[PDB]
């Protein structure tokens, strides 16, 4: 769930 | 008088707010492209996807955000995206920002498949808030405050959010006492926008479903943030 938001938050 | 421990918060936040802007590649289209219901919708989509990006970057830099439950961070991002977007657009129209091409931008929004029931309230909001003569700092604090709203749906630790928001509200109030000593109701006037903003979430979800059945194209980023199959 929420791949893209999670990814932007770790970048 | 603003404190030192507070003047640093406002500075850090004012700093992040001005860090990134929207790409000229995107904003030039408001002017250059054809004015079609299709092209209009696509430009509006492109700007929103892009802004979702700046929103995460900005929010992440918000003091104490990266400390909250990670499932709460998604709920805050998912719950404020539309409101943060109304504030940014209102700022654009309000400050007649050059890279905003207000008149043409309004054209594109006026013809993108948005129901009149929604456009009216949208622009009325744009008007009334413009008439507040908000300073970049009020926009930036209302945004951060909107982002850190403890009362969003699906929040686990709503108390941890309030702890992050109260400091920002106070800095905003401290400013309204300084730069608006004549008008004491100014602070309460700024907070009223947080309620008006709330009102648009119901309208927006309607629009999302309307556009969806009409096979309108969104983006993986927007579909995720706005729960759209
Ligand atoms: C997906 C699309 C069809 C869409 O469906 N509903 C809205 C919608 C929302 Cl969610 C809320 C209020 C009204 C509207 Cl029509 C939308 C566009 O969403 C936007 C539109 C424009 C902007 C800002 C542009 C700008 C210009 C110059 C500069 C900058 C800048 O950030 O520097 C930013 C932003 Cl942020 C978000």
């Amino acid at each position: 769930d929420h791949q893209l938001l999670r990814y932007l938050l770790d970048k | 008088e603003l404190t030192p421990d507070q003047q640093t918060l406002l500075h850090f936040i004012m700093d992040s707010y001005n860090k990134q802007r929207m790409p000229q590649e995107i904003t030039n289209k408001i002017l250059k492209e054809e004015f079609s219901a299709e092209e209009n919708f696509l430009i509006l989509t492109e700007m929103a996807t892009n802004h979702v990006q700046v929103l995460v970057e900005f929010t992440k830099k918000l003091p104490g955000f990266q400390t909250l439950d990670h499932e709460d961070q998604i709920a805050l991002l998912k719950g404020s995206a539309v409101e943060a977007m109304f504030l940014r657009s209102a700022e654009i129209f309000n400050k007649k920002l050059p890279s905003g091409h207000s008149d043409l931008l309004e054209e594109r929004i006026r013809n993108s498949g948005i129901s009149d029931e929604y456009i009216t309230p949208m622009f009325s909001f744009y008007k009334s808030i413009g008439e507040l003569k908000m300073t970049q700092e009020e926009y930036a604090l209302l945004t951060a405050i909107v982002i850190l709203s403890p009362d969003r749906q699906y929040i686990k630790d709503r108390e941890a959010v309030e702890k992050l928001q109260e400091p920002l509200l106070d800095v905003l109030q401290k400013l309204c006492k300084i730069h608006q000593p004549e008008n004491p109701q100014h602070f309460a006037c700024l907070l009223g926008r947080l309620t008006e903003l709330r009102t648009f979430n119901h309208h927006h979800a309607e629009m999302l479903m309307s556009w969806r059945v009409n096979d309108h194209k969104f983006t993986p980023l927007l579909c995720e943030i706005w729960d759209v199959q």
